[PDB]
RNA sequence: UGUAACGGGGCUAAACCAUGCACCGAAGCUGCGGCAGCGACGCUUAUGCGUUGUUGGGUAGGGGAGCGUUCUGUAAGCCUGCGAAGGUGUGCUGUGAGGCAUGCUGGAGGUAUCAGAAGUGCGAAUGCUGACAUAAGUAACGAUAAAGCGGGUGAAAAGCCC
RNA sequence: CCCGGCGAGGGGAGUGAAAAAGAACCUGAAACCGUGUACGUACAAGCAGUGGGAGCACGCUUAGGCGUGUGACUGCGUACC
């Protein structure tokens, strides 16, 4: 039946979601720490 | 309001 | 798929006003200051179940004193002779004893007096 | 007339015929209950202040029923620090029925 | 009974017409009507007239005896307040608010 | 020159406590006509103290 | 349970007289302010005036070691910006007798509004002779 | 959006905050921060995997005996009265005919019977297999899929 | 600015030295009850546990596990004018996000379950828009050419008409 | 039909399932502004709560007090990002 399907345990690690709150964990900065160039919206140097 | 007064100059601690 | 966080919000927020009912003006109407004081309201609480304890055995410990000093003798003193007759009425009983049975608590004066000599 | 004896790693000064809230205690759901730690007994003029533990007294209670007891939100935070925890709480507990103090 | 009389949207502010309002409260309609009528508040013309209005109202559709009467209820609530402008020196202008009131009086044969 | 709190509506109407208007007394009733009138002031027909020193 | 608390509707309180001659002023004034917040009684809860009414006699004759006598300075300030007034243990004495007891025993005693009211209970008087035969205070020795 | 990219005020001076385009995300009527674009959620799999998948469902449909197999399952005429009179005696509700080879008589009967799915055995499809409760299946059928799947 | 270099009262011991015994004293340690992580051995399973020990402050940060919202399949099914969604209280319950039942309003939609997607959660950005308070019935009512009276009109006249 | 300025607005009546569906019109939230009611408050000092807590008011058996509102007095307590 079409609604008693269901993947395998750990194949889908559903995501990481930045910003929403601090129990989230990373809310706030969402785990790229304080000031900083790698904290900036497209921040990051050349490689 | 499309016309935003300037503020008056501040004093001047030089 | 677009989510508009109106009906879930409005909960979100009502359940924190709910909590701050009683608290003066806008600590109870508005959320933003409903808020710190559910928060602050929390952290008090957290710490004085810990101060209840404290303030608790620390009114015993005087009323203890108070009767042990009418029957004659410290409240370290009783205490001590207590301890030494080996009886384990901690102070919640003990203070209510001497509130409510006076000669009882006489009587454990009495006890404590003959273990001190 | 009362008897001192601890429940829950603490003690009560119960009179006969009435109800106590003590910590949970692994017994049935009405079975009876008695309590050999007496520390005291009042009887009125004749007050038998037992040592450690009375030794003839102990008590027969009656396990009224098992519950928990009205939440209590246990709320840590830290100003400034971006922390905050919240967890609800509700102790278990037991009533017994004081049914007779056996001197 | 309780016989009711509104003015609604009435041209002054809910501030002003309570302010006189609070005059009129479990006063029997007699003496109310006179200290209205002596009252000099735009305010008062204005509740005089929703009492009247009341008094009207009961001893036409819900009964008679005026002599009977109290004002129980009286209360005034604020009504949607006209947003005009008003021009300040300097080129910023302000809002001035043409406010109005909700008037309610309820008549009681006690 | 200006609040640096905004004030509350305890304050506020501790303020209007005072603002409360004040009805006046007791009319009195003219001697001939009988009807209402403030005190030192003719009636609304004219008559004071008994007297039409109107009549207009 | 809960454990007791007293009720002031329902407290008893009694009146002792207390004479002063020569005791310390700061040991009389010890026992006073237990007596008055009521820290002797088994039914002594913090948040109730479960005290005891009681007068003071012959103020103006209790003592102080030391120098204490025409040392110790009770300062006051009135409000004003140069009201700062002082006046020694030897003048209040002459002046005000009872302002000592008084002094003594309010700053000994809680703050705040059962502070005061504990402190009503107070009677301090300069003289040997109170009005207040009529409540019968039973003498008492602090 | 339609705008323009007039500075609605100064960098300073003003009492209100930074603001550079009316287009912002953050004001009302402004654009979409990350505005969602016509995407395609077509996801690959390994004609194995396919193949697995199906030859598992239909093990399972044998094994839940939803598989209704048979022989030539036809109707003379395109009447939906007769399908439904057919599928009323073989004691069917929601089934998904196969047939080796479709004929437009059944087709026709089966296209408004919402209950009813006729196809043939080169279009199945899982989502089909599973939706349905009973799948019945020529016999011709049986064997399209048995040299398909393999 | 005022005692203002015991925290205050106050103390000639209620100070300092030595000795001693009690007592108070923390979220420490112990007791009772509860949750959870990790380990170690056994039945057997990623487990209930026989249990045992032990751990459980925490920012940046890493790990794990979830709740909730909208939309798709399940679903032409299911709940619903014998009252849906929303609103508003109450009771109950979970460790938490939360959930359930139901009174009143509401008057037509809601939707299990398990999967799927994301415009998925706001208290802050001198955030944007709307509404609404504050100061406040406060300042002011815009030239210091200047009004008075009688009459008329009118629901009402300082302002209108004579 | 009645008050009112042959007003505005309203009260009746009537239509309508429903007029707090009356055109400022489905639903009607919060801020904010009010009326009534219970309690508190005019010798008391500060993030306005939290622990204790009398008294008062109100509802349920049976007294056991409990449940709700308040909250005198008291210990701790200098908001959030
Ligand atoms: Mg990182
Ligand atoms: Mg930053
Ligand atoms: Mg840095
Ligand atoms: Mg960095
Ligand atoms: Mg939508
Ligand atoms: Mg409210
Ligand atoms: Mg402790
Ligand atoms: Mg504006
Ligand atoms: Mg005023
Ligand atoms: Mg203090
Ligand atoms: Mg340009
Ligand atoms: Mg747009
Ligand atoms: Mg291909
Ligand atoms: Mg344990
Ligand atoms: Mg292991
Ligand atoms: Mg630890
Ligand atoms: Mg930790
Ligand atoms: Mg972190
Ligand atoms: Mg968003
Ligand atoms: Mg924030
Ligand atoms: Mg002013
Ligand atoms: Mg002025
Ligand atoms: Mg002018
Ligand atoms: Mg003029
Ligand atoms: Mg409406
Ligand atoms: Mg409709
Ligand atoms: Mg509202
Ligand atoms: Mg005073
Ligand atoms: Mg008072
Ligand atoms: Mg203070």
């Amino acid at each position: 039946r079409l609604n008693t399907l269901s993947p395998a345990e750990g194949s889908k690690k559903a995501g990481k979601r930045l910003g929403r709150g601090i129990g989230s964990g990373l809310g706030k900065t969402g785990g790229r720490g304080h000031k900083g160039q790698k904290s900036r919206s497209g921040g990051g140097v050349r490689r | 309001p499309v016309y935003i007064p300037r503020p008056r100059p501040p004093h001047p601690r030089l | 798929a677009r989510v508009k966080r109106g009906v879930i919000a409005r909960a979100r927020h009502k359940k924190i006003l709910k909590q701050a009912k009683g608290y003066y003006g806008a600590r109870s109407r508005v959320y933003r200051v409903a808020f710190q004081a559910v928060i602050k309201a929390g952290q008090y609480a957290y710490r004085d179940r810990r101060q209840r304890k404290r303030q608790f055995r620390q009114l015993w410990i005087a009323r203890i004193n108070a009767a042990a000093r009418q029957n004659g003798i410290s409240y370290s003193k009783f205490i001590n002779g207590l301890k030494k007759a080996s009886v384990e009425i901690d102070r919640k009983i003990l203070a209510d004893i001497a509130v409510f049975d006076k000669v009882a608590f006489t009587a454990l004066v009495e006890k404590a007096k003959a273990a001190l000599a | 007339m009362y008897a001192v004896f601890q429940s829950g790693g603490k003690q009560h000064r119960v009179s006969e015929g009435q109800t106590v809230r003590l910590e949970k205690l692994d017994i049935a759901t009405g079975e009876t209950v008695e309590f050999a730690e007496v520390l005291m007994i009042a009887n009125g003029e004749e007050v038998k202040i037992g040592v450690p533990f009375v030794d003839g007294g102990v008590i027969k209670a009656e396990v009224v029923a098992h519950g928990r007891g009205e939440k209590v939100k246990i709320v840590k935070f830290r100003r400034r620090k971006h922390y905050r925890k919240q967890q609800g709480h509700r102790q278990w507990f037991t009533d017994v029925k004081i049914t007779g103090i056996s001197a | 009974m309780e016989t009711i009389a509104k003015h609604r949207h009435a041209r002054s502010s809910a501030q002003k017409v309570r302010l006189v309002a609070d005059l009129i409260r479990g006063k029997k309609v007699s003496q109310a009507l006179d200290i209205l009528t002596y009252t000099n508040k735009k305010a008062a013309v204005l509740v005089k007239k929703v009492l009247e209005s009341a008094i009207a109202n009961a001893e036409h559709n819900d009964g008679a005896d005026i002599d009977d009467l109290k004002v129980t209820k009286i209360f005034v609530d604020e009504g949607p307040s006209m947003k005009r402008i008003m021009p300040r020196a300097k080129g910023r202008a302000d809002r001035i608010l043409k406010r109005t009131s909700h008037i309610t009086v309820v008549v009681s044969d006690r | 020159a200006v609040q640096q709190n905004k004030p509350t509506r305890s304050k506020r109407g501790m303020r209007r406590s005072h603002d409360a208007l004040t009805a006046v007394t007791s009319l009195s009733v003219d001697k001939t006509s009988g009807e209402k009138h403030l005190r030192h002031h003719i009636t609304a027909d004219g008559y004071y103290r008994g007297r039409k020193v109107i009549a207009k | 349970m809960k454990t007791f608390t007293a009720k002031p509707e329902t407290v008893k309180r009694d009146w002792y007289v207390v004479d002063a001659t020569g005791k310390t002023l700061g040991r009389l004034a010890t026992e006073l302010a237990r007596r008055l917040r009521g820290k002797h009684k088994a039914e002594y809860t913090p948040h109730v005036d479960t005290g005891d009414y009681i007068i003071v006699l012959n103020a103006d004759k209790v003592a102080v070691t030391g120098n204490k006598r025409t040392d110790k300075v009770y300062y006051h300030h009135t409000g004003h910006i140069g009201g700062i007034k002082q006046a020694t243990f030897e003048e209040m004495i002459a002046r005000r007798p009872e302002r000592v007891i008084e002094i003594a025993v309010k700053g000994m005693l809680p703050k705040g509004p059962l502070g005061r009211a504990m402190f009503r209970k107070l009677k301090v008087y300069a003289g040997n002779e109170h009005n207040h035969a009529a409540q019968q205070p039973q003498v008492l020795d602090i | 959006v339609t705008g323009s990219g007039k500075k609605p005020w100064r960098q300073k001076g003003t009492g209100r905050a930074r603001s550079g385009s009316i287009k912002s995300p953050i004001w009302r009527s402004g654009g979409v921060t990350f505005a969602a674009r016509p995407q395609d959620h077509s996801q690959k799999v390994n004609k194995k995997m396919y193949r697995g998948a199906l030859k598992s469902i239909l093990s399972e449909l044998v094994r839940q005996d939803r598989l209704i197999v048979v022989e030539k399952f036809s109707v003379e005429a395109p009447k939906t009265k007769l399908l439904a009179q057919k599928l009323k005696d073989m004691a069917l509700e929601d089934v998904l005919i196969i047939t080796g080879e479709l004929d437009e008589n059944l087709f026709l009967a089966a296209r408004n019977l919402h209950k009813v799915d006729v196809r043939d055995a080169t279009g199945i499809d899982p989502v089909s297999l599973i939706a349905f409760d009973k799948v019945v299946m020529t016999a011709d059928a049986v064997k399209q899929v048995e040299e398909m799947l393999a």
